[PDB]
């Protein structure tokens, strides 16, 4: 089970690990997290107590280096820094430790939230996701800018999700305008399927990644990719049975841990809508459909 | 954005531009059958696409063949006018084709835009504009080339005859419109204001009668009277009691949607 240390809390923050959230006040003896679970990605995340603008956060697998946190008063924020030395690393843990002075990631045994959430979510495509090569963790927060967003402006600092545009050339074979445009099985199978992601693995990864970061740093443009990854899914009539029962699971588990009071701001009313009700797979996300109804039946 | 009451000089610029209209496309009589359950025949329909500034009609005709076994007829139909809309546009030489494309209704501009996707230059509008252009088929030598054709077919029209040879396209505009909105109201009454005279005739190369500039007053108090007459019909409206602006408010409210 690995460690992230923090070398000190000078300013007032709300500290998100994963869907985990607690409050450190200025100047707290607060020295990190332990007990992080091996085998998924995790986001450290953060919002200022003095400064909820301040939202802003880091994903890391504790597989590929060992990560602490550093306030950087001149940035006026927390950063995450790779510690090359693991002798000096284990020393600092175990001092921490000793002294008890990390919060314990809560995971519940039965709680397969995290990965039901993360499931093909893989720190290599991150990375691809959120260029900063020289780092093995990756950087998001709230105004982070798309790829998409960005040509409809800093190029360094964006998210290069994958393009879908319904109304592109890349999406409408010549020819085939109108069934293309009904029905974007081509779009979904050939364009992104077979062509970009190689695999619905990689598709599901980008989808899930987007729907965190929209949820964790109400970054808009991830919620747009969200949508966007759903609808070109439930807007094809062609679609593996093993990626509509993969879709259900994925998108249950989302709506699921979704906070109640920021369903106004994460979920689009036409995107799902259409998605459930009128779509080819308007019966092929059952799970999905009844969870949706009983905890936001008002925007349906 | 829309074109709207606002922006109506805007047709009438140096600026090539398109009115598309689809209403005539897919055209159908619904009878019942045997079994006392109801079909529908299909009948020639025709794509309406206007210059409104130099009075060019593109008048696609669309032949029942087009339907044989389609589903979705109304949809299909909004699609294969983009289809033609698109194929008529690559036909023009680059300096011929329209700058915009003004649709007179809002389910043509996701079938138009998509077709049109290799012209990103080319606008793709709505219309808050109610135009007649429905009434189309109210102008006998249309209707006849449109119901004659046995093949799908294109003809080329100027729907102003030669009246930009003594008045403005603006004008040629608001005439035509008139012309379409009486037709579109009381067809009979405004063909028997029209071919009342047997002394003004159609010339063999025209659409219209050739009124003097004198006569189209008259034609068009005649065809304002037959607006408002219907207007009074339709709502139970003393049309003798209304005022000069009253007037003026219902006769173009009746061209904003
Ligand atoms: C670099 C130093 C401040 C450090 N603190 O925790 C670490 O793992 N390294």
């Amino acid at each position: 089970m690995n460690t992230v240390p923090f070398t000190s809390a000078p300013i007032e923050v709300t500290i998100g690990i994963d869907q985990y959230s607690f409050n450190v006040k200025e100047n707290q003896p607060f020295h990190g997290i332990k007990d992080i679970p091996i085998g998924h990605v995790h986001v450290i995340h953060f919002q200022h107590a003095d400064n909820s603008s301040m939202r802003y956060g880091y994903w890391f697998d504790c597989r590929m280096g060992n990560f602490y946190i550093q306030y950087d008063p001149k940035d006026g924020l927390y950063k995450m820094m790779e510690e090359r030395d693991g002798a000096k690393f284990e020393n600092i843990v175990h001092n921490f430790k000793e002294r008890q002075m990390m919060v314990s990631y809560p995971k519940i045994d039965e709680d397969d939230t995290w990965y039901n959430l993360t499931e093909f979510v893989q720190m290599d495509k991150i990375r691809k996701i959120v260029r900063k090569d020289e780092n093995q963790f990756s950087y998001v927060d709230s105004s982070m800018t798309t790829v998409q967003e960005n040509e409809l402006s800093d190029p360094a600092h964006s998210l290069n999700y994958t393009v879908i545009n319904f109304k592109s050339r890349e999406a409408i074979r010549p020819g085939h305008e109108m069934e293309d445009f009904l029905d974007k099985s081509y779009y979904l199978n050939t364009v992104m399927l077979q062509g970009i992601f190689k695999n619905s693995s990689n598709y599901f990864g980008e989808l899930q990644f987007a729907f965190l970061n929209a949820m964790f740093f109400g970054n808009y443009g991830s919620s747009l990719q969200w949508h966007a990854m759903i609808e070109l899914i439930c807007s094809s009539a062609t679609v593996p049975k093993h990626m509509l029962d993969k879709l259900d699971e994925i998108l249950y588990y989302q709506i699921k841990t979704l906070p109640e009071q920021y369903s106004d701001i994460l979920l689009n009313e036409r995107v799902w809508n259409i998605c459930l009700y009128s779509s080819f797979q308007k019966n092929s996300l059952h799970n999905t459909e009844k969870i949706m109804e009983n905890k936001y039946p008002e925007l349906l | 954005g829309a074109m709207n009451s606002s922006n109506y000089a805007e047709l009438f610029n140096n600026d090539i531009k398109l009115f598309v209209d689809d209403t005539n496309v897919y055209r159908v009589t619904v009878h019942k059958t045997f079994e006392g359950n109801v079909a529908t025949k299909a009948i020639n329909g025709c794509i309406f696409t206007l210059n409104p500034k130099t009075g060019h009609l593109f008048l696609k005709i669309i032949h029942t063949s087009v339907w044989a076994g389609q589903k979705r007829l109304s949809q299909l139909a909004k699609w294969k006018t983009a289809e033609e809309v698109s194929a008529l546009v690559r036909s023009l030489p680059k300096e011929e084709q329209p700058k915009q494309i003004i649709v007179t209704r809002k389910a043509m501009l996701d079938p138009l835009e998509v077709h049109m996707l290799d012209f990103p230059n080319i606008a793709i509008r709505p219309t808050e504009l109610r135009l007649p252009f429905s009434a189309a088929m109210s102008i006998d030598k249309l209707s006849d080339v449109v119901m004659k054709a046995t093949e799908p077919q294109m003809v080329l029209f100027n729907i102003y005859d030669d009246w930009l040879d003594r008045i403005s396209s603006y004008t040629a505009f608001s005439r035509l419109t008139l012309l379409l909105r009486a037709l579109k109201t009381n067809e009979e009454s405004a063909k028997m204001i029209l071919l009342s005279d047997p002394t003004i005739t159609i010339k063999s190369y025209h659409l219209w009668p050739s009124f003097t500039d004198e006569q189209w007053i008259t034609i068009e108090s005649q065809m304002r009277d037959l607006i408002l007459t219907e207007y009074g019909r339709k709502y139970n409206v003393n049309i003798s009691a209304l005022t000069q602006t009253e007037i003026k408010d219902i006769i173009l409210g009746q061209n904003i949607k």
